[PDB]
């Protein structure tokens, strides 16, 4: 059959004992083989391009590899220059994008056969460039032809939206300053997504590019407390808000505050940012029980459940809906199942049961039965034992974050209202990523940061 | 990043730090705190700026030597070294309202968090009476806190042939409960307390027998201090609130005391493990 070339992966046995990257990705050899499967659909109506939220020339970078099978470094420099026109985080997006609902979901070969593995081919281009120093050559090539323009820009938040906005403005000659609330930049790339999905080398290399581009990162600076938007407006020609949507949704049901009940954000912050699993070499502690129940079935729940098993716990995922309703990446759902995570579907917590010492012991669920209609409960229940409960039923923007700047228009959910050029109700102030869309995707944050850098530039030209 | 301009042992297990942090000093208000990381492999701990100079750009922190992070700061830090990360101001500033006759209590190093609050209440025209209950070698800020209506220092003995807590002097909580009947001898409009959760419950049970409104500086576990993790969550008025965002202060009649009490030493085992390993500095 003419199926898609597979990617190598470490065995369950080896990978469950550490936090190392599971999927080893394409080699130069396998990348060419997968590139030659693409039908080279015309650039103007190629469905894959349409499916990508930032519209990367997918056949363009694929054909670039195919024509330079002779020299890989030439082919990668060419494929990369094309990717970098629309996307500046290909190593993150190629690994974490939910392709099944985007580029690959749109791919014609998918209708009769397997769609082209666009994500792993984009990832290969980026990883090859990063390992062989191709991206370093191009970045230094950019820095030489960079001339200052006397103008300063402040950036609120150091996640993928803010990091992308800063890089593109620096390239334009602006004097960029990022204000970050935590002690390390990256946002979810530094506290949320783990090493087994995203090697920390990508983030470390991304901060090297910005330190080379001259951008300054002000850590331990909470905009709204340390400094206000008004104060920032008095010093900077423009501002860009990229504060995300990190407040955890916690159900106010009996037992929510028993010991052993964590939000996924806390549990992942302690592991990813604080390296608690390395306690006592690292000072941040973490308590993990013999039996863990994770509430939810998004990427956040997969990350939490998969992290818990690496700490020796037996893990169970409890979801409100069914197997097909899960929002997590189908590739990461597969990884959690092979690793041994048990799945419990159509269950909704109605209480977390505990002992007289205030520790969690069991979780009580209502059996549910199967878009803005939602579902309903059967009146039938089921109780499962648990020593640790991780809540992963979503995140939301800090609904009280904007109360230090009332002139900034914000909607019913805490999302910053923006115009077609991503400008807020305050001229000079722009905003992107989860601050405007609510909980979304890395590509959508990258893109908004890219778009706002063009609008800040245009708005600062007249 | 943030220079330790001053460092001195002001009492038993109490260190004064005068940290250069112009970002926090220019904006901090009574009731607001900071998140500090002193070491590359270290944790983030909440501490309170006791005093500040907005012009000169410094904050004063008084840390009680409690375990690994607070002990490693006391032993390995020197006047001229820098704190890695100082994030703030954090939390909601304490309301600066005309309450009247206020009793502001501080158990142990809790008086350090009473000081910025009590001082501002007095300046705005409130008749503040501060109270400090602790061990006799742990008496701190007597002269300073002596700039109000009137101060009392009730100091139990740290008895050497006695262990750490029960049946009887971490049960210095017995005298704090006894002296709390400052009620029955005087009229109060507000009771405020910084102290261990169990001590806040015992005192509130006494104040409750009278109809005096009460505020409490709640100390749940904190990681980020910016509202993005919910470790600091408390059930206030039946609602799930985050103490790093909505607090640290909350109405003592709206708090679920039994819940916060069980959440006191969840990390105890790992905490004694972390100290034990560091103590092996021979
Ligand atoms: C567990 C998890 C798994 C995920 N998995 C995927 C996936 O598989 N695929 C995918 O496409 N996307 C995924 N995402 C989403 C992605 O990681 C991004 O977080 C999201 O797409 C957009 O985030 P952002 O960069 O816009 O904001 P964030 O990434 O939240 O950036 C916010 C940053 O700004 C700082 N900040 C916030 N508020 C303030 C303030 N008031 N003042 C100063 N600084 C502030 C914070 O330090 C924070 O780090 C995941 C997210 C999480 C949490
Ligand atoms: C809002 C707030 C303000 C504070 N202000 C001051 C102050 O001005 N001066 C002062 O000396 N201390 C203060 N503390 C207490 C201080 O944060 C902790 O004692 C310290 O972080 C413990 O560090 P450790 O590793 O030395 O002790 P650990 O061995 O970690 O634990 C000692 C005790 O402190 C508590 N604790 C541990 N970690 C934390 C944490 N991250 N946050 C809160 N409590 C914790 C635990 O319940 C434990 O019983 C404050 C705490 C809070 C929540
Ligand atoms: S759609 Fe499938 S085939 Fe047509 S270009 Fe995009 S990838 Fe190649
Ligand atoms: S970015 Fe996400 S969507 Fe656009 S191509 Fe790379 S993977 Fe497919
Ligand atoms: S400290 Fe984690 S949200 Fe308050
Ligand atoms: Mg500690």
């Amino acid at each position: 059959i003419k199926e898609r070339v597979p990617t190598p992966e470490r065995s369950v046995g080896e990978r469950v004992r550490d936090f190392g990257e599971v999927n080893l990705g394409y080699s130069w050899e396998l990348a060419l083989r997968e590139a030659e499967r693409c039908l080279q659909c015309p650039v103007e109506y190629a469905p894959c391009i349409k499916g990508c939220p930032v519209h990367i020339n997918i056949p363009g970078f694929i054909k670039a590899l195919r024509e330079n099978r002779d020299n890989p470094s030439k082919a990668v420099r060419e494929a990369l220059r094309i990717i970098w026109r629309d996307n500046t985080l290909p190593a993150i997006t190629g690994r974490v994008c939910p392709q099944e609902e985007q580029c690959e979901g749109a791919c014609v070969v998918g209708k009769v056969g397997d769609p082209i593995n666009i994500g792993k081919l984009e990832r290969f281009v980026a990883d090859y460039a990063r390992e062989h120093g191709i991206d370093d050559e191009l970045l230094l090539e950019e820095i030489k032809g960079i001339k200052r323009n006397g103008k300063k820009v402040a950036i609120i938040g150091a996640g993928p939206a803010g990091l992308t906005c800063a890089a593109d403005l620096a390239k334009m000659g602006y004097e960029v300053t990022i204000y970050e609330a935590l002690h390390q930049p990256g946002g979810v790339l530094t506290y949320g997504i783990p090493e087994f999905r995203l090697p920390k080398e990508i983030l470390r290399k991304e901060l090297k590019k910005l330190s080379l581009l001259g951008v300054e990162i002000k850590t331990d600076h909470i905009v709204g407390k340390t400094i206000t938007i008004q104060e920032l407006l008095q010093e900077y020609d423009a501002v860009f808000i990229g504060t995300g949507a990190g407040t955890p949704k916690l159900p106010n049901i009996p037992g929510i505050n028993l010991n052993g009940i964590y939000s996924a954000n806390e549990f992942l912050t302690r592991i990813n940012l604080m390296k608690a699993y390395k306690f006592p070499e690292y000072d941040t502690p973490i308590v993990v029980g013999k039996k863990v129940v994770v509430i939810g079935a998004g990427n956040t729940a997969m990350d939490a459940a998969r992290s818990a098993l690496r700490l020796g716990a037996e893990v169970t995922i409890a979801y409100r809906r069914g197997r097909e309703d899960m929002t997590a990446r189908i590739e990461e759902v597969k990884h959690a199942e092979e690793e041994g995570v048990k799945f419990m579907f159509f269950v909704n917590p109605v209480e977390f049961i505990g002992d007289e010492n205030g520790n969690v012991k069991a979780v009580k669920f209502e059996k549910m039965k199967p878009g803005k209609r939602k579902i309903v409960g059967t009146g039938e229940y089921i109780t499962v034992e648990a020593d640790t409960v991780i809540i992963a039923i979503g995140q939301t923007p800090n609904k009280v974050l904007w109360r230090a700047t009332p002139e900034l228009k914000v909607d019913e959910w805490g999302r910053i209202v923006v115009d077609e050029n991503l400008m807020t109700s305050i001229p000079g102030v722009f905003a992107g990523g989860d601050a405007i869309r609510g909980e979304a995707t890395v590509i959508l944050a990258m893109g908004d940061g890219r778009k706002a850098a063009k609008a800040i530039h245009q708005y600062l030209s007249k | 990043m943030y220079k330790i301009l001053e460092k001195k042992e002001i009492a038993m297990r109490n260190t004064w730090y005068k940290v250069y942090a112009p970002h926090v000093a220019k904006k901090v208000q009574p009731g607001q705190f900071v998140i500090v990381r002193a070491f590359p492999n270290g944790e983030r701990i909440p501490l309170t700026p006791v005093m500040w100079d907005r012009e000169e750009g410094w904050i004063v922190l008084i840390v009680f030597t409690r375990g690994k992070t607070t002990m490693r700061m006391a032993v390995e830090l020197k006047e001229g070294d820098s704190l890695l990360n100082v994030a703030g101001p954090l939390g909601t500033p304490v309301p600066m309202e005309k309450f009247g006759k206020i009793l502001a209590i501080g158990a142990y190093t809790g008086i350090v968090e009473v000081y910025p609050i009590a001082k501002a209440w007095q300046e705005i025209g409130n008749d503040v009476t501060t109270l400090h209950v602790t061990f006799e070698p742990m008496v701190i800020l007597k002269e300073e806190l002596e700039k109000a209506v009137t101060r009392h220092i009730v100091e139990p003995v740290p008895l050497n042939p006695n262990q750490d807590f029960l049946a009887n002097k971490n049960v210095s909580q017995r005298l704090k409960e006894k002296v709390r009947e400052l009620l029955e001898s005087e009229d109060w409009d507000l009771v405020f307390m910084v102290g261990p959760v169990g001590d806040q419950k015992q005192v509130f049970e006494v104040v409750k027998e009278y109809g005096v409104p009460m505020k409490v500086d709640l100390h749940p576990i904190m990681v980020d201090g910016t509202g993005m993790c919910g470790a600091c969550r408390v059930t206030v008025g039946g609602e799930v609130k985050f103490a790093c965002v909505d607090g640290p202060e909350f109405d003592a009649y709206q708090v679920d005391w039994d819940e916060l009490i069980h959440r006191v030493g969840f990390y105890a085992k790992l905490e004694k493990l972390a100290l034990e390993k560091y103590m092996e500095e021979l």
